[PDB]
RNA sequence: GUAGAGAUUCUGACGUGCAAAUCGAUCUUCAAAUUUGGGUAUAGGGGCGAAAGACUAAUCGAACCAUCUAGUAGCUGGUUCC
RNA sequence: CAGAUCUUGGUGGAAGUAGCAAAUAUUCAAAUGAGAACUUUGAAGACUGAAGUGGGGAAAGGUUCCAUGUGAACAGCAGUU
């Protein structure tokens, strides 16, 4: 497997990565864009925030329709929410990669979050009824996604 | 066919939330500089409604000499503290504020209006303004000055004592009144010398006087056009609901016009109500507030069991006659009348002969715990 | 654990509703090894699964 | 002294004023988690079944106006840093009492 | 008037439905020219019809399947590099 | 080959939107478990109310029955079932 990036020094990095995980894309987009850059502490506390509803992820491009939170204004946005369940598998890719860092001797006290990407896993497909007979799709949309975290 | 007025006023756009909660005033009196200096408004606070029984004195009339029964508001006046002078230039452009002069001192409770979070602030709001007042009071006097040989326009910056109500908000409202008489000079000496003073509401306003009342209308959310604009209510046979408008526009223009009834916001707007009549300034320290002439019984004006989510008015208060805007315990602007007037109905003294003080918490009876003492003899409790 | 075979055996045994047996909540343990009918049988003699008595329903008013 | 016992009364009429009838007595559920978690400081809130019971004693639409509690904070069988609150229920002839510790 | 059998009105709900005909209320009939299981007979210019061109497997002023058949089209659409 | 409401396949914007609201209704504690609004046990509150949400059959299905396990897919939320 290769990740879509390398930008950090290949002996002070750590990776770590989920396959077709059955979350939604959109969701995780969001939650990938907002903790990028962060520390890798303060993304642990960040994600732990949205889990109590203390804090929100900002919705940015997938949009449509989202509600409303003063939560969003720490971001300067109106529209935020609280997907956990992308969450928690964002949490344990950290948490592997935190693993994978302590398995190379890092210093756990400058990794930041240096990339983080989310793409679109095959569709797994259901059906749905509909009137008068008919049959539509009822698909779900998983995600990949790569993590890696490095020193500051 | 069949014409009919429109529904509603379109001197009423937008009917969005007002951008403020105090009550703006938009058009300050004229200028007379003959009469001597005086205050042109009043901040007061919504404690409630009651009713009274009046002898109108009003010739030609069937009810001449004869009793009336007329509904008052009671708005609740302590006296304001002027804290501060603002001057204005007329230009070109509009009247500009060329400088603003403040008191030496200012109390806690118009130093928390500068402030979302008093409480976990460091006040740190007038404290090297108030050192620069007593380094040389130089600086304070020049810019008094600098008040006097430009700036037409004197407004004294004044702030309620909210903590006097029984209100639960602490930080004061403040706002810019007009200073109307004579001279800007003089104006401006009126003003420094009013400086962490009270001016009270017998000294702004007097009995039978006519004003206009500014305030922001009771919130009502969203309301469809049946009741925000009054339109006819469709037939019952109506599939996809009856409460709207049947048809918002023709073809051509292809848009809908500004003028159609839309579901939307259908409270909280601002209202300057005019020609709003003083029948009473009480006293807040005086125990008669609420007895006339006829009725001599030794009442204040709060009914029985407190005003309905106010409290007790213990301090003075304006008996206005009909409505006013907004809830009670809002905020209201008091102002003087632009209009002048001269019928026989503005000009009447009013000398009321009865302030109802009855519970408005049910249908009460009794207008003094006196009353209901002794039209219900003892009960269970009283004896033991 | 879980019991639903057992439920179901006792009230067999105890020729009675599903809504009628009662199964010790203390004694979850045994109650799940019993697996036989010959162990509810056990289970019954030994006061761990009992037949709760009818609900009530009485003809006083009515006789008045 | 961080285990304590006191006994509250609590105003469950104005907590279900205008709550349909279907959701009141488990709302008053929800509200006494609430009262205790506000009193006692404690996430973890525990409700004797007893306590269930005289909620629901009424059936789902008529939960008493007022009702007398016993709360009691102790320490979990966690790690002994976790406080958790007990809410029992206390028979009482009229529960128009004053919140009093009980030792 | 209940079970059963129907289906008048709301021109109610629904009308990318719970449903390619349903849901609610209302209404018709309710001991007979009654309702109905299973067995059995009638088959496509044929059947069957207390008759609506109805019904004959979501198909009816002539079912469904394959073949004749790549049916014919003075008509519509398209018709690929410089 | 750009077209034929072209063919077959793949994939979009609409969109994290429409929506997932009939059939009165759930609650407390415990156990199990990495995880419990949905498993199991006890307690409470309720419903079908004998023209039953009860107990059997005919037709039709065909192993769906039972025990022990599992929990990827399916059970339009969840899953230790
Ligand atoms: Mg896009
Ligand atoms: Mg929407
Ligand atoms: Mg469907
Ligand atoms: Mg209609
Ligand atoms: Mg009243
Ligand atoms: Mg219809
Ligand atoms: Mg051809
Ligand atoms: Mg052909
Ligand atoms: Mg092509
Ligand atoms: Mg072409
Ligand atoms: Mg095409
Ligand atoms: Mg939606
Ligand atoms: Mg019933
Ligand atoms: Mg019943
Ligand atoms: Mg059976």
């Amino acid at each position: 497997v290769r990740y879509s990036a390398s930008p950090a020094l290949e002996t002070k990095c750590a990776k770590a990565r989920g396959a077709y995980l059955r979350t939604h894309f959109k969701n995780s987009r969001e939650v990938a864009f907002t903790i990028n850059g962060m520390s890798l502490k303060k993304a642990f506390i960040f994600l732990d925030n949205v889990k109590e509803h203390k804090q929100a992820v900002p919705f940015r491009r997938f949009n449509g329709g989202v509600g409303r939170t003063a939560q969003g204004k720490e971001f300067g946005v109106t529209q935020a929410r609280w997907p956990v369940k992308s969450v928690k598998f964002f949490y344990d890719l950290l948490k592997n990669a935190e693993a994978n860092a302590e398995a190379k001797g890092l210093d756990m006290d400058k990794l930041i979050i240096k990339h983080v990407q989310v793409n679109a896993a095959p569709k797994q497909r259901r059906r749905t009824y509909r009137a008068h007979g008919r049959v539509t799709a009822y698909l779900s949309s998983p995600s990949h996604i790569e993590i890696i975290v490095a020193e500051e | 066919k069949f014409e009919q007025p429109r529904h509603g006023s379109l001197g009423f756009l937008p009917r969005k939330r007002a951008s403020r909660q105090r009550g703006k005033v938009k058009a300050f009196p004229k200028d007379d500089a003959s009469k001597p200096v005086h205050l042109t408004a009043f901040l007061g606070y919504k404690a409630g409604m009651t009713h009274i029984v009046r002898d109108l004195d009003r010739p030609g009339s069937k009810m001449h000499k004869r009793e009336i029964l007329e509904a008052v508001t009671v708005i609740e006046t302590p006296p304001m503290v002027v804290v501060g002078v603002v001057g204005y230039v007329e230009t070109p452009r509009g009247l500009r504020s060329l400088t603003t002069v403040w008191a030496e001192h200012l109390s806690e409770e118009v130093k928390r209006r500068f402030y979302k979070n008093w409480f976990k602030s460091k006040k740190k709001a007038f404290t090297k303004y108030a050192k620069k007042y007593a380094e040389s009071t130089q600086s304070i006097n020049r810019e008094l000055e600098r008040i006097k040989k430009y700036c037409s326009v004197v407004r004294v910056l004044a702030h309620t004592q909210i903590r006097k109500t029984p209100l639960a908000q602490k930080k004061a409202h403040l706002m810019e009144i007009q200073v109307n008489g004579g001279s800007v000079a003089d104006k401006v000496e009126w003003a420094r010398e009013h400086f962490e003073k009270t001016v009270d509401i017998k000294s702004t306003f007097e009995q039978n006087e006519m004003i206009d009342v500014i305030g922001v209308t009771r919130g009502k959310g969203n309301e469809g056009t049946t009741a925000r604009w009054g339109t006819k209510r469709l037939p019952r046979k109506t599939h996809r609901g009856l409460r709207k408008v049947a048809c918002i526009g023709a073809w051509h223009p292809a848009n809908v016009q500004w003028t159609v009834a839309r579901a939307g916001n259908a409270g909280y707007m601002h209202r300057t109500q005019l020609n709003s009549k003083i029948y009473r300034i009480g006293a807040g320290d005086d125990a008669k507030n609420a007895s006339t002439d006829f009725d001599a019984t030794e009442k204040r004006i709060t009914p029985m069991g407190g005003f309905v989510r106010y409290g007790v008015v213990e301090n003075d208060f304006v008996m206005l006659n009909g409505a006013t805007p907004g809830p009670v315990k809002r905020v209201l602007t008091l102002r003087k009348s632009l209009l002048t007037h001269t019928s026989r109905k503005a000009l009447e003294p009013v000398s009321l002969k009865w302030i109802d003080t009855a519970s408005k918490f049910g249908h009460g009876r009794f207008q003094t715990p006196a009353e209901a003492k002794q039209f219900l003899g003892t009960l269970k409790k009283d004896v033991a | 654990a879980n019991l639903r075979t057992q439920k179901r055996l006792a009230a067999s045994v105890l020729k009675c509703g599903k809504r009628k047996v009662w199964m010790d909540p203390n004694e979850i343990s045994e109650i799940s090894n019993a697996n036989s009918r010959q162990n509810i049988r056990k289970l019954v003699k030994d006061g761990l699964v009992i037949r709760k008595p009818n609900l009530m329903h009485s003809r006083f008013r009515i006789r008045k | 002294n961080q285990v304590v016992t006191r006994d509250y009364t609590i105003h469950m009429h104005k907590r279900l004023y205008g709550v349909s009838f279907k959701k009141r007595a488990p709302r008053a559920i929800k509200e006494i988690v609430a009262f205790a978690q506000k009193h006692m400081q404690t996430k973890e809130v525990r409700v004797d079944p007893s306590l269930n019971k005289e909620v629901w004693k009424r059936g789902i639409r008529n939960v008493p106006h007022r009702l007398r509690l016993r709360l009691s904070r102790k320490r979990s069988d966690e790690d002994d840093k976790a406080l958790y609150t007990y809410v029992q229920a206390v028979d009482v002839a009229n529960p128009k009492m004053e919140t009093t510790v009980v030792e």
